[PDB]
């Protein structure tokens, strides 16, 4: 019954609609964009001389090209005749192929829904069902990609995960609050993402395995999808649904990977509610899975070693999860699951580790609080005053910024001049820093005294060496500067600037923060924690971070960690791992022992 | 301008090393060996 | 040897290259995206190569016959398209789209019905003149295209070389590989050039271009003998025809068909004589057909169509 | 000088005299006070020994300066009195394994 349809559908294309007639036609993308102009246009959308009786004209088209497109997906043939090589279900791929381009496909995936927004009296507004761009329509072109074209490359599948899914998984995690919980926006995103997107990435599962390069997008996956599976809406398939999803993903995953999850499973799990019960099996099945990681001194060779923070989050999980269970009365399942769990950590965890002396400081746990999941807090800087020496770094930092400025102005196109004029495109401005005035050089030098004064208020040294002296002891215009393309700098000093990256997001996320509550509506998309954000999103403060570093060193001064452990105790047997555990079992074993007496 | 006969006539020859804006310069050494 | 039947699978191959009609799946963009570009394939594996025959009027029926003159459409098995006609574009296509584009199969020679040895239309052959065997043929390649133009009788290794064939072409479309006959009007090409022998108004023979190339001037005959006897008109038969002329034994005398002159040498002293257009004509004008081999034809063609393209490049490189 | 790699990527001159022996350097136009004096017959082979700390380590120019010969007029016979450098593809960089 399938190939009689598309046998008859090819001979009449007048069927396929005036997009994909084939002649002048724009094609599906086209007519989805076209349709969400309709659909923002009251005038054609509407007869313009009763709600049922209206028909908004884009959503008809929309649905009319998600019906063809779900028809035609549907009458592709099953993957075990094309394995076997049937030749007329090979045809009849080459068909539909050939109808239906997949940059198409990829493009309508990609377009973007219109969140529900909160008003000033604290009433939501929503978007209708009737009229607009729905996840209804983006499922059937779900199911013509993995019907026909289908996701056997990794490259094309992480393609796909960065432009059409992860930006609607990200809206779904933020469209979680207690209000917009119940409107229909969530819930046929939900619906769509639990019945679409979610089982093809459990079935896509081994294509994860060697996705190193990825590794911010899959964190993002990741983090996301477990955010997700803390929502109130949800029911017990789409549970499921996401717990079967995040346990295939996990599996399949490089134990590297995990570390940012595992940053927040250690937070949830000690609470040991019902919704710990989803962690508490994917934690099991992962130190199951990873334990040469931990315990082997050299672990996998391809994989490597644990970087003691790891072992340091291991620990602290371990020894959360056993006071949690001692202190909670006992629940049948809950036990159950939780059993398993502590003996896959305790197994792991090498008995002769040595616990950091040197225990990790400023953890951003606040950030990932308990409440809203985020909470963006910079380290305040106002107390800490900048030193004297710094002045001539700070000034040169400050004409390079404005040099680079120059460039980019002249590249734009922009003219220097004597009248400021936007319009005509003409700058008084491109004269030379030292020409600048003062606060002509302030606003470029307030960005640099802050960035370094955050640097101070961590603790760390900033010095200058003898030869780093010796640079200023050596001590309109076509500006030409350093090009700082090929510095690198060295990996720890890559971490420096990853954490100061995060701390300037955070910065830039408390200012939107109050402009997001000031107007009362409008959820900024790029809200989402550093760690969620992707590596577009995070490039340029990363570059931002890696440019000062990378002025930093080669003007010559040198930046380190100014925190100094006062005795490493290596040689006390009391802090292993094994003494404790012991401990607590002997004395448990005690308490059992006089309760059983009593 | 560099003298013909002078350049026919001299035994002396040249290469230059550029170090690209990035690569520490202490890291670099640059001459001949046998 | 059977018998077309509609709905059938057929595989064309073109008598010229030796390839097969296909469908190129490689369309060329011709605001169609869901047509495809047809060509030829040298391999016969796969579906691509095969097209299925269907009725085009509805006396036919699938299963019958197919006569000679009838209307025919005909579908891609690899990608169930009709074979078309793009109208729409302003250089007519030809493409493989959904629409549907009428098509006639006109017979041009049946092999098994021709007589070895016999003269038919569509041969390459050299037009031995004489008995000492001066062909006729253009100057040499001396890369002086205006002045290959002209048309002389020379002997020796010109015979063996490629600059002595021409192409016979018969003035009808339908049954163009029929026995010639004689009487029978037809225009003689040379393969190398390109270029159709005509005769000037100054009643002189010179090679002019396939556009501007006209019956009229560019019509000849064969005659059994000198005499005045008028072929007047004989209507062609829808056939393969009687064998009339063979090749080496037979006599020819070329005719112009508007002027009746006769083809005759210069007379005036390899030889180099030169080839004149005359009324009376010489007591020796007898010409002799010598068949030119498969391998011969195809290298003389593939020289022309390099050299085309190979100029094209020079001038545009020129340019 | 210092700061003379900042603004334009250090272009270190190699100048040897074959008549003499001499091998002088000169960094940013100007000649430093390390030499050499080398044996007669002494073969010399260019090289570069480099740590890298960044994805572009360094550059093999075999252009020339005021006065002196290019390199390739040293290295090939045929090409001994010819002032245009060269880069024939007999010349190439080894490295020890």
């Amino acid at each position: 019954n399938a190939n009689v349809v598309v046998r008859l559908l090819i001979r009449r294309p007048e069927c396929f609609g005036p997009a994909l007639r084939g002649e002048g036609g724009n094609g599906l993308l086209a007519a989805m964009e076209e349709a969400i102009k309709i659909a923002e246009d009251p005038s054609r959308d509407g007869p313009s001389p009763e709600e049922d009786d209206t028909i908004h004209m884009g959503n008809a088209i929309m649905t009319f090209y998600s019906a063809l497109i779900d028809l035609l997906g549907r009458c592709a043939p099953e993957m075990h005749l094309i394995h076997a090589g049937k030749g007329e279900a090979i045809r009849i791929r080459s068909i539909l192929r050939s109808l239906i381009p997949l940059g198409d496909l990829v493009g309508v995936i990609s377009i973007a829904f219109q969140m529900p927004t909160i008003a000033k009296d604290g009433n939501v507004v929503e978007p209708d069902m009737s009229a607009g761009f729905c996840p209804d329509h983006k499922a059937a072109m779900v199911l013509f990609l993995d019907r026909v074209y289908g996701i056997e490359v990794q490259d094309f599948l992480l393609h796909l995960l960065e432009v059409g899914f992860l930006p609607d998984l990200r809206a779904a995690a933020s469209l979680d609050t207690a209000a917009l919980s119940a409107t229909d926006m969530a819930l046929a995103l939900n619906r769509y993402l639990c019945t679409a997107v979610l089982p093809l990435l459990t079935r896509c599962a081994p294509l994860f395995a060697g996705t190193e390069h990825h590794a911010s997008l899959i964190d993002s996956l990741l983090h996301t999808v477990y955010r997700l599976s803390k929502g109130c809406s949800l029911t017990k398939a789409q549970r499921d649904s996401i717990e079967v999803c995040l346990l295939s993903i996990c599996g399949q995953l490089r134990p590297s990977m995990m570390q940012h999850l595992l940053r927040r499973l250690v937070f949830d799990v000690p609470l040991l509610n019902e919704h710990a019960k989803m962690p508490l099996k994917l934690l099991t099945n992962h130190y199951e899975r990873c334990w040469k990681y931990y315990c082997l001194p050299g672990g996998w060779g391809n994989f490597g070693a644990a970087s003691e923070e790891e072992l340091h989050l291991s620990r602290k999980l371990f020894w959360g999860i056993f006071d949690a269970l001692s202190q909670k009365k006992y629940e049948q399942e809950l036990f159950k699951l939780a059993l398993p769990c502590l003996s896959a950590v305790a197994g792991a965890l090498p008995p002769d580790y040595m616990e950091s002396n040197y225990v990790s400081m400023m953890e951003k746990q606040s950030s990932m609080d308990s409440e809203g999941n985020f909470n963006p807090q910079p380290v305040d800087t106002s107390n800490i005053t900048i030193p004297e020496k710094l002045e001539y770094f700070i000034n040169k930092y400050a004409e390079h910024s404005h040099d680079k400025w120059s460039m980019d102005k002249l590249a734009n196109g922009w003219i220097y001049g004597e009248i400021y004029s936007d319009s005509s495109k003409v700058q008084p401005l491109m004269k030379p820093y030292k020409l600048l005035s003062e606060k002509e050089k302030e606003i470029y030098r307030w960005p640099i005294k802050e960035s370094l004064k955050t640097m101070l208020a961590w603790g760390w040294r900033i010095e200058r060496t003898r030869e780093g002296d010796s640079m200023a002891l050596y001590n309109g215009y076509s500006p030409r500067a350093i090009d700082m393309s090929n510095v690198t700098l060295s990996r720890d000093l890559h971490a420096m600037a990853e954490m100061m990256a995060e701390n300037y997001h955070n910065i830039w996320a408390k200012k939107k923060k109050m402009e997001l509550e000031s107007k009362g509506g409008g959820n900024h998309p790029l809200l989402v924690p550093y760690d969620t954000l992707t590596a577009k999103e995070k490039a340029k403060d990363r570059e931002k971070a890696q440019d000062i570093l990378k002025f930093l060193q080669i003007n010559g001064y040198a930046v380190s960690r100014g925190f100094k452990d006062l005795e490493l105790d290596t040689p006390s047997i009391e802090k292993r791992f094994a003494y404790s555990f012991l401990q607590q079992l002997i004395r448990y074993v005690d308490e059992a022992h006089q309760y059983i007496l009593e | 301008r560099d003298d013909y006969d002078f350049l026919m006539q001299t035994s002396t020859y040249y290469y230059s090393v550029r170090i690209f804006p990035g690569q520490e310069p202490a890291n670099v050494w640059v001459g001949w060996i046998t | 040897h059977r018998t077309l039947l509609y709905g059938h699978a057929i595989l064309l191959r073109h008598s010229y290259s030796g390839m097969y009609l296909c469908c190129l799946s490689t369309s060329r963009s011709s605001t169609d995206k869901l047509a495809f570009d047809v060509g030829l394939q040298e391999d016969t594996t796969g579906e691509a190569c095969w097209w299925t025959i269907h009725p085009a009027s509805k006396q036919r029926s699938e299963g019958e016959k197919v006569r000679v003159g009838d209307d025919l459409i005909l579908v891609s098995v690899s990608s169930e398209r009709y074979l078309h006609l793009s109208y729409g574009n302003g250089s007519l296509h030809v493409d493989a789209a959904f629409q549907q584009t009428l098509w006639s199969v006109a017979p041009i020679s049946s092999g098994s019905e021709a007589a070895q040895g016999y003269l038919i239309g569509g041969d390459v052959l050299r037009l031995l003149h004489g008995h000492m065997d001066e062909c006729l043929t253009v100057p040499s390649g001396e890369h002086g295209e205006e002045q290959r133009r002209t048309v002389h009788y020379e002997g020796g290794a010109v015979s063996v070389h490629a600059r002595s064939l021409w192409r016979l072409e018969t003035l009808r479309v339908a049954w163009s590989g029929s026995h010639i006959r004689w009487g029978q009007p037809f225009r003689l090409r040379h393969v190398t050039t390109g270029k159709y022998l005509s005769l000037m108004e100054d009643k002189n023979l010179l090679l002019m271009d396939k556009e501007k190339a006209d019956v009229k001037s560019t019509a000849f005959t064969f005659r059994s003998s000198k005499e005045k006897l008028d072929v007047g008109v004989r209507k062609e038969v829808d056939g393969m025809g009687t064998s009339e002329i063979k090749y080496g034994d037979s006599v020819c005398y070329i005719q112009h068909v508007d002027t009746g002159l006769w083809l005759t040498y210069q007379s005036v002293d390899s030889i180099q004589r030169k080839a004149i257009m005359h009324h009376e004509g010489h007591m020796d004008d007898g010409i002799s057909l010598s068949r030119s081999q498969h391998e011969e034809s195809r290298t003389a063609r593939v020289i022309w169509s390099t050299v085309f393209l190979f100029n094209r490049f020079i001038r545009g490189l020129d340019a | 000088p210092g700061q003379g790699r900042n603004n334009n990527g250090l272009e270190i001159g190699c100048v040897v005299d074959a008549a003499s022996g001499l091998l002088t350097f000169i960094a940013n136009g100007k000649e430093l006070s390390t030499y050499y004096q080398v044996e007669p017959s002494t073969k010399l082979f260019p090289a570069v020994f480099a740590q890298a700390t960044s994805p572009n380590v360094f550059q093999f120019e075999l252009g020339r300066i005021k006065n002196v010969m290019p390199l390739s007029a040293g290295l090939f016979k045929s090409e001994h009195k010819n002032p245009v450098p060269q880069c024939p593809p007999r010349l190439h960089v080894q490295f020890l394994s």
